[PDB]
């Protein structure tokens, strides 16, 4: 559990300090999503069958949704698609 | 890294086993099982009910259930010797498919209800059962070179 | 009874916890600004809020074991005559007015007058003592 | 009955003209009609509120829960009539959102619960920027976005390392563990301060103030109500610290300070904000409790339709100002509205009677709301949070009546000439009279909750 | 019947709507539900017009009308739906008792003439 | 050309397959596949216990 | 939610003792509870180990 | 034993090393390249531990889709990037990421079982040294499955596969009315 607490702290702190590049932040926050999930899945293996990896499963068809809301979403961070401003 | 672990030693309280032999016994599974079944049951039904009190039920039934295997495998060593051998050795091949070698299981099984009188009792009385010339499924592919006509010549001879 | 404190145990071990929290928060507060530069003038920016985090424990806490060590047996009483001090280093915050940090000498005091114990607990129906048990009835 | 009107009224809002401002008139009467013909529960709710699971992950508690979702359903019926009588196509995931919360308030089990609070806030994102053409709105949901997204995780790590130390995840399996492994309480107050992210807690503060105030009006009401009750619900429902074991009252102490602190606000939209805020840290003192829910489901209703009032309001008053502000948020300063008890005063009866509501004058509101607060906080023993949650109501008090002395000082040059605009004139009357007579029907709720 | 030995558990009273399975229980069942009413069965037809009641809801949508336009019927669909749930609601009890329990009279019997399952 | 248009469900339904008929006849497979799934309690007639197990541990 | 696990055999032994409300005796579950936790994390286990080889070390 | 394929588990040596890049490029989607990299990294991983599945999963759905959204979206409207992480761009950074990354560490020491110390903190850094998991053998396991039990509890936790319907729809509907901007 070093694995996923190491990828999920440099992922945080790496969304702390990022004074570059919005989409940088937006990924990281993405790669926390990875890293909770190899905490889960080697706390599954080393109990047993389905118990938390059915929240695995859980976790990454949502992480999906998350994804494509917050692009979908950034894309209206300005304008729509493209016109006159300042 | 699975490494392995290979120690030794032998424990006294018990008169020791006698085990059994590779993946040919597939083909004796249905041949242990009418004999050696109530054995089975009440080793099981041991284990089960000492809620995880394990290795109580060796010195009276981990040995009895395979001296009866053993028991089964003698007879048909002695009984079928060669219609277990090419049978398995059909069975060795083809992925161990138990549909892939259903024309030297009728030899293996007449020679046992032949001679060690047993059968093949698969529990469930809708459809039909291990007869079926099977004209909608998935037969063989490699039919058993050496042993069509051992069933053949049994279809001749007998 | 009681028991009165080391006053030295609990003074370097307060002063350390009060240089941590200067460390670890009074040089986060780094962000608020656009005066940038990372470390050697931060402390530039911050040493006006370092030693307002540790002198606060040098202040409060020694004032509190050197009260229990006056007016002894552990009452609520010291925090009052406690936290005043700490108003002082208050007063180091703002040598303006004088009067000023009288003023919030004396607000710090009645501040730390009541803050004893949050979330007190064991007391699962409170606030009701009982008498000498004759077959009462108005406690819990 | 939702999800059936969900999937109903996206095939609706499909091959639709795009009139669209007559779809919410049948979501209106379709959540009155299932309320009204599904209050009949109530008889089959509670012997001693037994509890009814479904398949092992969900809970309908049904003295609690059965009154969250009908204040839900309460509050849906009110926003749905207030945008009837400027839109875009949205009441689906108005529903949707509504489904996600009322998960929340029936999840056992965190898998529900987890699914269920991640559908809720994209909900939330979803409907901060359906109003795209602002440029308030789209810097404003992009920070909902990802500072959401961080919490997220942080509720998701949370219950990772809850799945690490337990093998199962109910807190149904938590079953008074005396023993208490001490990771446990951490994992449970990590887990606390994961789902109050929507409550803005004073470390937590800032973030959520500017989406208020960058939202338009129509929307604000609706974000500042439905999380702010579901996640508390969910977390009064199964309490977690039976005390705080100094981590929330800390948390709750620099909040109702550092949250009334912020006194000075010429903004309309930062100043409701913060109230509504603060409001929220006084149901979070008795998170800090056990056993103790009434007060709690009586604070709800008793704050948020008040709430609801003085959003009407403001709504209301739009019309007598003689300046407007951006397309999309017309009144966010209080300067704006300075002479309107020269205009129409009945309404400045009522923005009176909903404001001294939340200052707790006694005889509608504060005297019951407070007061269940009150007992259930001296009923456990913690003295000195009783004095800053007085302290917090009278500098809370300070800026409530800000809004009232702004309200009646005197008018420039308006009175009267004019056209009618009503029919949803009995909504905020409602709201209204319920705030000055629950009075009358004060005692006959403790008796039928005191049987629930 | 119809499926194994694995069980499918749900009380479901809710606003999440749900129904039952084949059989194996003591609660309220699939198709028995349905049957065993009363003349609370048209309780589904008071909501059939409640929803339909949207134009008594029209106070002036737009300017000078009434009547909304033939989108009626798919208010009248909902008005049938949310009614036929609250027929479903009327899970009086599957033989329990302390209520109104004409399901002692009127499916105490049915389940003493189907004496083979 | 004309679209479909509801209100003769019968005519709609013609030109609806004989119009924009791609979408028609795909949902004509979406409506096979459940309604027929309920034509078969009587369909199958008891034809068939699939009869699977795991180890059948017994009884007494 | 519990699928075929690898500690499942410690829930029944401690759920039985929560069968009867001893987990209102609150003790009598305890060591039942902490051989679930010994199933879950190993831990005196661990510590056995530990001083067994601490013994190899010396010598 | 052969000897690197005992350390070949030790792979989050890459994982730290890709992150650090992963926060310090110097275009802005060179980044995201190498964040596909620590994906596949994580599969490695994952079929390394003994799930090979999931890491089949995650090369199907994370890098073959929202990774692919991710250099969608970084073709158009492309942000104005600063450039790298300068000096004076690195400024209050050590002097709060070191505190965190030692506060985070002990929060990976809060992970640890029961213990009411720092003990604790030192017990989970040791928790390889003093143990090799020891597996068994093969009783009575009748049919073979790996995420067929997966499915088999999405039978049983049927609800939340019905409310992550809704939730899949919710990301169909929302970007639909977000950005299509009907007339
Ligand atoms: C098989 C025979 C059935 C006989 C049943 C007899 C029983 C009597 C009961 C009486 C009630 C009637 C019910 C019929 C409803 C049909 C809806 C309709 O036609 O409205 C038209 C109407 C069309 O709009 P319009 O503006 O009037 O027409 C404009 C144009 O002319 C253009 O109009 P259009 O023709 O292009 O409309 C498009 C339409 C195609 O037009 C059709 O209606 C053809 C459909 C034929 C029937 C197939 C659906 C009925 C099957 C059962 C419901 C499946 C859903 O496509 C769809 O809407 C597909 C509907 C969803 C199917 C998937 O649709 C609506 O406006 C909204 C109404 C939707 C309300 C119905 C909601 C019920 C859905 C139940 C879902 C259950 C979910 C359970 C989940 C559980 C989770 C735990
Ligand atoms: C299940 C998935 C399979 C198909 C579902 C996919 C979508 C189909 C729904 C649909 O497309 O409806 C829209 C279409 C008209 O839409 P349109 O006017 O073209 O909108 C474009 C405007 N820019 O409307 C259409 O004309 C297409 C839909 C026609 C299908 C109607 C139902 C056919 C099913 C036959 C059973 C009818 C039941 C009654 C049978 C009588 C009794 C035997």
């Amino acid at each position: 559990m070093f694995i996923g607490t190491i990828i999920l702290v440099l992922s945080f702190l790496g969304f702390v300090f990022n004074r570059r590049n919005i989409i940088l932040a937006f990924i990281c926050l993405e790669t926390m999503l990875l890293g909770i999930n190899l905490i889960l899945l080697r706390n599954s293996v080393l109990f047993d069958d389905i118990s938390g990896s059915l929240f695995a499963i859980v976790i990454i068809i949502l992480a999906g949704v998350e994804s494509a809301i917050g692009l979908s979403l950034l894309v209206s961070y300005y304008r729509l698609r493209g016109v006159i401003n300042s | 890294p699975f490494e392995d672990k290979a120690n030794m030693p032998d424990n006294v309280p018990d008169v020791v086993e006698v085990g059994a032999t590779s993946a040919p016994l597939l083909s004796a599974s249905y041949f242990i099982g009418a004999k050696c079944k109530p054995y089975n049951d009440d080793f099981m039904l041991c284990r089960e009910e000492s809620q995880g009190s394990g290795a109580i039920d060796c010195l009276k039934e981990g040995r009895r259930v395979t001296r009866c295997a053993v028991s089964v495998i003698e007879d048909i060593n002695k009984s079928c010797l060669d219609e277990f051998r090419l049978h398995w050795q059909c069975l060795e091949q083809n992925n161990h498919q138990l549909s892939g070698c259903r024309k030297a299981e009728a030899l293996l099984n007449k020679c046992v209800f032949t001679k060690l009188n047993l059968e093949k009792k698969i529990p469930g009385l809708r459809p039909d059962e291990e007869p079926v010339f099977l004209k909608k499924d998935p037969w063989i592919k490699p039919a058993v070179d050496d042993f069509k006509s051992v069933r053949a010549y049994a279809e001749a001879k007998k | 009874h009681f028991h009165p404190y080391n006053t030295l145990g609990l003074a370097t071990q307060s002063a350390m916890v009060g240089l941590g929290a200067g460390v670890v928060a009074a040089a986060a507060r780094n962000s608020l600004a656009t005066g940038p530069r990372n470390i050697l003038t931060t402390f530039s920016k911050s040493g006006g809020v370092v030693t307002i985090f540790t002198g606060a424990s040098i202040a409060y806490v020694f004032t509190y074991c050197s009260a229990a060590n006056l007016r002894e047996r552990k009452d609520g009483w010291n925090h009052m005559w406690a936290g005043a001090a700490t108003g002082a280093v208050l007063g180091a915050r703002t040598k303006l007015v004088p009067a000023f940090i009288g003023w919030t000498v004396l607000c710090g005091a009645a501040c730390g007058l009541f803050g004893w114990t949050g979330a007190r607990f064991n007391a699962d129906r409170k606030a009701s003592l009982e008498q000498s048990p004759k077959g009462f009835v108005q406690e819990d | 009955m939702l999800i059936l009107a969900i999937i109903s009224l996206i095939t609706f809002v499909s091959m639709s003209k795009l009139s669209d401002n007559r779809a919410i008139i049948r979501l209106i009467n379709i959540y009155l009609i299932l309320v009204l013909v599904l209050d009949s529960f109530l008889y089959l709710l509670f012997l001693n509120n037994q509890t009814y699971t479904v398949m092992g992950e969900l809970l309908i508690f049904n003295s609690f829960t059965f009154y969250i979702d009908m204040l839900i359903y309460f509050i849906m019926i009110v926003i749905s009539s207030l945008y009837g009588y400027p839109k875009k196509e949205l009441i689906i995931l108005f529903l949707i959102n509504i489904l996600g919360a009322l998960l929340i308030v029936h999840s056992n089990d965190f898998i529900t619960l987890f699914v269920a609070i991640e559908l809720q806030s994209y909900s939330i994102y979803l409907i901060t920027a359906i109003y795209n053409s602002s440029y308030k709105a789209s810097k404003a949901s992009m920070l909902y976005f990802f500072m959401g997204g961080i919490l997220s995780i942080l509720i998701a790590y949370s219950i990772n390392t809850y799945y690490s130390v337990l093998n199962s995840y109910t807190l149904h399996s938590l079953d008074s563990l005396i023993i208490n492994t001490l990771d446990l309480n951490l994992i449970l107050i990590a887990l606390s301060l994961g789902l109050l992210f929507k409550i803005g807690i004073a470390p937590l503060h800032k973030w959520l103030i500017s989406i208020y105030e960058n939202t338009p009006i129509l929307i604000t009401i609706y974000i500042s109500l439905i999380p702010k009750i579901s996640i508390l619900s969910y977390l009064v429902l199964s309490n977690i610290s039976i005390n705080s074991l100094v981590i929330s009252i800390l948390a709750i102490l620099t909040l109702l300070v550092g949250s009334v602190g912020g006194l000075l606000q010429i903004k309309i939209k930062r100043l409701l904000a913060f109230s509504g805020l603060t409001n929220a840290g006084y149901m979070m003192l008795l998170l800090l409790l056990n056993n103790n829910e009434f007060s709690y489901l009586y604070y709800i209703t008793q704050y948020s339709i008040s709430h609801l009032a003085i959003f009407m309001i403001i709504i209301f008053s739009i019309y007598y100002i003689n300046y407007i502000n951006n397309q999309y948020n017309p009144i966010i300063y209080v300067n704006q509205l300075k002479g309107l008890i020269h205009d129409n005063a009945y309404l400045v009866l009522s923005m009176a009677i909903v404001v001294f509501s939340f200052i707790g004058i006694p005889p509608l509101l504060g005297f019951f709301g407070k007061l269940n607060i009150l007992m259930s906080i001296l009923n456990n023993g913690y003295y000195f949070i009783s004095i800053v949650l007085i302290v917090a109501s009278l500098i809370s008090a300070l800026y409530y009546l800000y809004l009232l002395n702004v309200s009646i000082q005197d008018k420039n040059n308006i009175l009267i000439n004019s056209n009618e605009t009503v029919s949803s004139v009995l909504s905020y009357i409602l709201s209204s009279l319920i705030i000055l007579i629950t009075f009358g029907f004060i005692y006959n709720s403790l008796i039928i909750d005191i049987f629930n | 019947s119809t499926p194994l030995v694995k069980t499918s558990v749900n009380y479901s009273y809710g606003d999440y709507p749900l129904i039952d399975a084949d059989p194996h229980f003591k609660r309220v069942v699939g198709y028995m539900r349905p049957s065993d009413y009363g003349v609370i069965g048209l309780a589904t037809a008071a909501l059939p017009a409640g929803i339909c009641f949207a134009e008594w809801l029209d106070p002036v949508k737009g300017k000078f009308a009434r009547p909304s336009v033939k989108f009626l019927r798919v208010a009248t669909m909902l008005g049938f739906a949310v009614g036929f749930g609250a027929a479903y609601a009327r899970s009086s009890l599957r033989f329990f008792g302390v209520t109104e329990n004409a399901r002692e009279y009127k499916k105490d019997e049915a389940q003493m003439a189907a004496r083979k399952a | 050309a004309n679209p479909g248009f509801w209100n003769g469900p019968f005519r709609y339904l013609r030109w609806s397959a004989h119009n924009r008929p791609h979408l028609f006849f795909a949902f004509a497979i979406g409506i096979a596949g459940p309604v027929a799934a309920l034509t078969l309690t009587p369909l199958r007639r008891k034809y068939l216990y699939p009869d699977h197990s795991p180890l059948p541990q017994s009884y007494p | 939610t519990g699928g075929r696990n690898r500690c499942f055999s410690e829930w029944q032994s401690f759920m039985h003792c929560t069968a009867k409300t001893d987990a209102k005796s609150r003790a009598q579950c305890l060591p039942n509870f902490e051989d679930y936790m010994e199933c879950l994390h190993h831990t005196k286990e661990k510590a056995r180990l530990r001083e067994i080889e601490s013994v190899l070390k010396q010598k | 034993m052969y000897l690197t394929y005992y350390f070949i588990e030790i792979t989050i040596f890459l994982a730290i090393l890709c992150t650090i890049f992963i926060i310090s490029a110097k275009n802005p989607m060179v980044s995201i390249l190498y964040m596909i990299a620590l994906f596949v990294i994580a599969a490695m991983y994952l079929y390394l531990i003994g799930l090979g599945i999931f890491s089949l999963l995650y090369i199907m759905i994370y890098i073959g889709a929202i990774a692919v959204l991710f250099l969608f979206i970084i073709t158009l409207l492309d942000i104005n990037s600063t450039e790298l992480s300068v000096k004076s761009n690195i400024r209050d950074l050590p002097l709060v990421l070191i505190s965190l990354i030692v506060l985070t560490i002990s929060g990976l020491m809060i992970y640890s079982n029961d213990s009411i110390l720092i003990n604790k903190l030192l017990e989970a850094f040791g928790n390889d040294y003093n143990t090799i998991i020891t597996q068994d053998w093969f009783n009575i396991e009748n049919t073979t499955l790996l995420t067929t039990i997966g499915n088999v509890l999405l039978t049983n936790n049927a609800f939340i596969l019905l409310v992550l319907a809704i939730v899949l729809l919710l990301g169909i509907i929302g970007p639909i009315s977000i950005t299509m901007k009907h007339k």
